């Protein structure tokens, strides 16, 4: 039989190939004398309809196509972090030294990983010729990074005996560093595996998630919490922030490697992350270390070949799961899953299948669904335990600024949490935009027990917080159409605690200083002064107003205005500069002044 | 190595519907290629390879299908993409939509031959663009701040003066050498002359390169017009290290061009009937910008688009708002008002301006005091709201000052003569001599040391 | 603005052969010899008996002149004085005065907004009513 057959025809990201006989449906093929890269998206009979992962402008008819036998995949090994790989997985660092180009050639082969550089590998001493092993096993460390120890593992699908295991030293790539046999039949492997991006990377369990995903905005961890192992999204109109929460989960988190996912994106975002993160340093053990050591890079901004998102997806997410199986909890910034969805209805339209909503193929709800769903707490497969995670976070970005759309609508009924931005906030340049009526988070209910164990006054907090923050809008219907003298005092103090939960807690500036990050005890330290406040003044009215000597809101805004202005320069406190117990003894302090202050009206 | 082999003609035309005709018995087509049509008159016309398949070559034709014949046409295809001849040479010249020269002067000498698609900029080689241009615009400079190699769009309602503001930009703006692409599509002629005369009043015209489609020429030729544009672009930027400018002047009467291919060809509408594509096609115009390593040129894009409707969130906003460094807006609420340039601040952002500000690029101050100014601006224009239902009467003393700010806001900060220039430093000295309408301590986006470094004087 | 390049060039051959008849017209003597002179470049490419496609060449050669203002604006001067003559028919005006006024129009800014213009456009319409006037008293 033929290695190739021949494009019988093209329509910008499709070709169809004649002379395709025996060909499987989602194949990895070349196209063209150039070898552009694309995978048969369907079968007509000795011919394919082939989704190309380049811009097809100059492939001709009867130009040669090329079977691969294997679908889309990637190579997971050494050397992926602090790399930036296209939707094809090439990485770029390399194409950029070997060409010395400012753009991406089409037709470019380059090798995954850095076949080259001999890696520092350590056998796990655990095993030794004959013993058993099985997919998911450790073999051995690779000391890639000072963070991100690579623990290389037996790929899934493999199982059998030790034949060899390498001895401690320096290796790469193509060396072999392990050799099975199984039923008789020898597998060498080196420390790369290869595996299929559209095939769910098995585990032991999926476990139910119980530790907050740590993010440095205020309102995010604190009213609408992610979950190390929990799905998320973002949906926004544009300018609405979303890419800064998605750059403020890469940059703090308590995520131990992110995988960071510019598919379909502005391409500055790439020259934004590879400015910031190589200059941004977490700490560990006492050493303080570059960000980008704990992160990779699939991008594949807006004017790359449409194609390719559905493979910057898939790379994004199967590289994150690879991670998972190291035990790591891994993070991973799906940059845009609407800019996915147009490119599968680009695909569609070229196919001319049926459209459901807004032109997207009916199986959109089906690849989101089935894609979201790839996160989890995890027993990862093998035999040294670990609990990996991968924790998805979506940055849905609906056309029109309207959440009737079809990929918003879909994705809500996939994630379990959604942080919904709204564009007035945007255009008021309230940020994180985030609209504290239409979002909500599923994981609430695991994770009280561990407020309950850490911070057990939280809890309260969180509910009244939620509960002055649907007032206010409760209270807006009412006076835009009397006017604010209509107000009770309790509504009028109830509007104060709003703008200083809204104005001060809830809005953080996240390139400042002192916005950058915010821990969980300047977090509800801020928050708990506030409704601190709310329950003093509320109680002082609800003294008071039984009689004649009727405290009111006005009255504690003259007596307290240096509280309220105490109380608004809470967001100031730098971590840098301030330890959490300096932080926290000025918010004693400030619960002190206002209790003293309310012991005085009373 | 030169395309050698000779060129191929076929009268081989087959079918021919809307702008579209099909030739067939075609050796090896490529998608892509160029064809040039001779109609039965010899008139001379161009296009696309839109779709082959087998024998097939579906030819989409710039100059209109109108005269197409099917027996007499003969279609010269000329085996390769659309390449440009490109040079230094182009600047100080005028061409139709095509790159056709206009300007009485010869076809240009190409220094070289380049695709008109461009290529994808490597993330890696990218460099994030953050020296700030004073355009001299108090709503730009101030508060919308655009970087050396930004792409930030002016988005406009129908007749407001969009036109003179991107002229007093081709007029004002530098650093704290450069030249201008510009490319207008579906124009009409009462403002191509105003473009034109503006490069002649402002002296500028030995620096700038005009590519106009007029509404009246073919509207297919405007799906090419800008990409020339940023072809030309990328040759005096990345090739010859100019500090190039990119205007592309309404990009609606460009899109238009994309709905209506997009119906000849029946593909998949999205929002308004776009295509599905329509994101994308948009992406391939404004991602072509921003620095790149080794190379001190820098492609800035100020595309404009007259928004359908006054609509914000229709397509062409929309689509070019989630590609854009944000977007700075123009808004009749402030054109009837005689307040020139109607650049409303509060629904206008710049993504970069984050990074073009602060100590080494700009005063201290001044990532304060926009994000103040946004502040008191949109709780003036709450205020507003509140007073033209419930009166003057239900408002507070510090909500008069609000309503107070918006209207001394307006008529001093965004207020500006039409060839004023303005430095950012005093923007940010008629933004504080506002912001002290209010006690210090009310300006709750500014930090105590900024308020004890600026607040006072 | 502009044409295709044959509707350019056959614009330009169109000037050139008109001058050449206006100044035949204006001047069947050669009696206008500063006016003449002023045209001589345009005027030899339709004194000899050329062809359209030689002439036609010669434009796409760049050999005759090619500017259509330039050419359009000295059209007009010629033609504007050809037009006064013509006016004053039963008048003939003096030689000095046909080459002094050419030597104004030589010198004008905008031939069109010029009261040049105005006032021969009413001597025109004055003129022309007449060429079918019946006997009565406005007529005569
Ligand atoms: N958290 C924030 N803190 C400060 N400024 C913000 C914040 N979020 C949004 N802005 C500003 O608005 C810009 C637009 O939001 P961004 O996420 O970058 O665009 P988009 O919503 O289209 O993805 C930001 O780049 C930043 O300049």
């Amino acid at each position: 039989e033929s290695t190739f057959g021949y494009v019988h025809g093209v329509s910008g990201p499709v070709v169809t190939a004649c002379d395709m006989a025996g060909a499987a449906m989602y194949e990895l093929v070349r196209v063209g004398h150039s070898e552009l890269v694309g995978e048969i998206i369907r079968l007509e009979g000795d011919m394919a309809t082939i989704q190309v992962y380049e811009e097809t402008s100059g492939v001709s008819v009867g130009d040669p196509v090329l079977r691969t036998g294997k679908p889309l995949s990637v190579e997971l090994g050494p050397g992926i972090m602090g790399a930036i790989f296209d939707g094809i997985q090439r990485p770029l660092s390399d194409i950029s030294s070997q060409t010395q180009s400012i753009y991406i050639p089409r037709g470019v082969n380059v090798s995954a990983l850095s076949r080259d550089i001999k890696w520092e590998f350590i056998p796990s001493k655990n095993l030794r010729v004959g013993s058993h092993i099985t997919g998911g096993d450790i073999y051995g460390i690779v000391n890639e990074n000072s963070l991100i120890k690579h623990k290389i593992m037996l790929p899934p699908r493999s199982r059998g005996s030790v034949t060899y295991i390498a001895p401690p030293g320096n290796y790469d790539a193509s060396d072999v560093v392990l050799e099975l046999e199984f039923e008789g039949v020898k597998e060498k492997l080196s420390m790369v595996q290869v595996w299929p991006v559209r095939q769910v990377r098995p585990v032991t369990e999926k476990l139910p998630a119980n530790h907050p995903l740590l993010t440095g905005q205020r309102v995010l961890d604190a009213l609408f919490p992610c979950v190390q192992g929990g799905t998320t999204a973002i949906p926004g109109a544009f300018g609405c922030g979303k890419t800064v929460i998605s750059q403020s989960l890469s940059k703090y988190s308590n995520s131990d490697v992110i995988i960071y996912v510019g598919c379909g994106e502005r391409g500055n975002e790439m020259s934004e992350v590879l400015r910031d993160f190589p200059e941004l340093t977490m700490e560990v053990d006492g050493k303080v270390e570059s960000i980008m050591k704990r992160t990779a890079l699939v991008a594949n901004t807006s004017n790359m070949p449409v194609a390719a998102r559905e493979a910057s997806i898939y790379t994004g997410i199967t590289l994150s799961e690879y991670f998972r199986d190291m035990g790591y909890h891994v993070s991973m910034m799906a940059d845009s899953t609407s800019r996915w969805a147009e490119a599968l209805r680009e695909i569609s339209g070229r196919l001319a299948e049926m459209p459901a909503d807004s032109g997207y193929p009916a199986y959109l709800g089906a690849r989101l669904a089935s894609f979201y769903e790839r996160a989890g707490r995890v027993k990862c497969l093998g035999n040294p335990e670990r609990e990996g995670s991968v924790s998805i976070v979506g940055a849905v970005s609906p056309p029109g600024g309207d959440f009737s759309d079809p990929v918003t609508s879909a994705t809500l009924g996939i994630v379990q949490v959604f942080w919904g931005l709204d564009k007035k906030l945007a255009q008021r340049k309230h940020f994180p935009s985030v609209n504290w009526l239409i979002s909500y988070s599923k994981y609430m209910r695991a994770l009280d027990e561990y407020y309950d164990k850490h911070f057990t006054e939280f809890v309260p907090l969180r509910t009244k917080a939620k509960e002055i923050l649907q007032e206010e809008e409760d209270l807006a219907e009412i006076v835009q159409l009397v006017g604010k003298a209509s107000l009770a005092e309790t509504d009028k103090i109830t509007l104060e605690v709003a703008k200083l939960i809204k104005d001060d807690f809830l809005q953080q500036n996240g390139y400042t200083p002192y916005d950058r990050f915010c821990p969980f005890y300047k977090t509800v330290g801020m928050l708990s002064n506030m409704i601190s406040f709310y329950d003093m003044a509320r109680r002082a009215v609800e003294t008071t107003a039984q009689s004649d000597n009727k405290i009111t809101w006005s009255i504690i805004r003259e007596h307290m205005g240096e509280i309220l202005y105490k109380l608004s320069s809470m967001k100031f406190k730098d971590p840098v500069k301030d330890g959490e117990a300096k932080i926290k003894a000025d918010y004693a302090q400030l619960l002190e002044d206002m209790q003293n202050a309310f012991r005085s009206l009373e | 190595n030169y395309l050698s082999q000779p060129r191929l003609t076929y009268k081989t035309v087959s079918g021919v519907n809307g702008p579209l005709v099909i030739l067939d018995h075609v050796k090896f087509p490529r998608y892509a290629e160029i064809v040039h049509l001779t109609l039965p008159d010899g008139t001379k016309r161009s296009g696309q390879v839109l779709e082959v398949s087998g024998s097939k070559a579906v030819v989409q034709v710039f100059e209109g299908t109108s005269g197409i014949d099917a027996k007499k046409t003969s279609c010269e295809f000329t085996g390769d993409i659309l390449r440009t001849p490109v040079s230094e040479d182009m600047l100080g010249r005028v061409f139709n939509g095509s790159g056709k020269p206009i300007d009485r002067g010869p076809v240009v000498l190409a220094e070289d031959f380049l695709d008109i698609m461009g290529q994808p900029i490597n993330p890696q080689c990218r460099i994030y663009p953050e020296e700030m241009i004073q355009t001299g615009i108090s709503a730009i400079d101030g508060m919308n701040s655009i970087a050396r190699g930004q792409k930030i769009p002016i988005f406009s309602a129908a007749g407001l003066p969009h036109n003179e503001i991107a002229a007093q930009i081709c007029r004002q703006a530098g650093l704290v050498n450069f030249a201008i692409v510009f490319a207008a599509m579906g124009v009409n002629m009462e403002t191509a002359r105003f473009f034109k005369s503006d490069f002649e009043e402002n002296g500028s015209m030995d620096n700038v390169c005009l590519f106009l489609n007029l509404a009246n020429d073919p509207t297919i030729e405007r799906i090419i017009t800008p990409r020339l544009a940023l072809t030309t672009a990328e040759f005096l930027a990345y090739q010859c290290e100019k500090h190039v400018l990119v205007i592309l002047t309404d990009m609606s009467s460009y899109a238009e061009a994309l709905r209506e291919v997009s119906a000849a060809r029946e593909e998949v509408p999205g929002r308004r009937g776009f295509p599905g594509y329509m994101y994308t096609d948009l992406a391939t115009i404004y991602e072509r910008a921003g620095r790149v390593e080794g190379r001190n040129g820098s492609i800035t894009q100020i595309p404009i688009l007259t928004m359908p409707n006054d609509d914000i969130t229709h397509p062409i906003p929309d689509l070019t708002g989630y590609i854009t460094e944000g977007q700075i807006y123009v808004d009749r609420q402030l054109h009837n008002r005689q307040i020139y340039p109607p650049i409303n601040v509060l629904p206008s952002l710049s993504r970069l301006m984050k990074s073009a500000i602060g100590e080494g690029m700009t005063r201290k101050d001044h990532a304060d005091v926009s994000n103040q100014l946004y502040a008191c601006y949109a709780i003036g224009k709450d205020v507003q709201a509140m007073k033209a239902v419930v009166g003057e009467e239900a408002l507070t003393s510090d909500d008069l000052l609000y309503l107070e700010f918006l209207q001394k806001f307006e008529k001093n900060f965004i207020t500006q003569g039409p060839y004023e220039n303005r430095t950012v430093y005093e923007t940010l000295d008629i933004g504080w001599q506002l912001l002290r309408i209010f006690p210090k301590e009310m300006l709750k986006r500014i930090p105590q040391s900024t308020l004890s470094e600026f607040y006072p004087r | 603005g502009g044409l295709t390049s044959e509707q350019y060039h056959s614009q330009v051959v169109g000037k050139i052969g008109y001058i050449a008849r206006c100044m035949q017209t204006i001047d069947p003597e050669n009696n206008l010899k500063k006016i003449r002179e002023d045209y001589q470049d345009v005027l030899i490419w339709a004194e000899k008996n050329y062809r359209f496609e030689e002439i036609l060449e010669a434009s796409k050669s760049g050999k005759c002149p090619n500017d259509l203002d330039a050419l359009s604006r000295r059209s007009l001067i010629l033609q504007e004085l050809l037009r006064l003559v013509s006016s004053i028919s039963p008048f003939k005006m003096k030689l000095d005065l046909i080459e002094s006024q050419y030597e104004k129009m030589k010198q004008h800014v905008n031939l069109w907004k010029s009261d040049y213009h105005v006032k021969l456009n009413q001597l025109n319409q004055l003129t022309d009513y007449l060429k079918n006037a019946a006997p009565t008293p406005k007529n005569n």
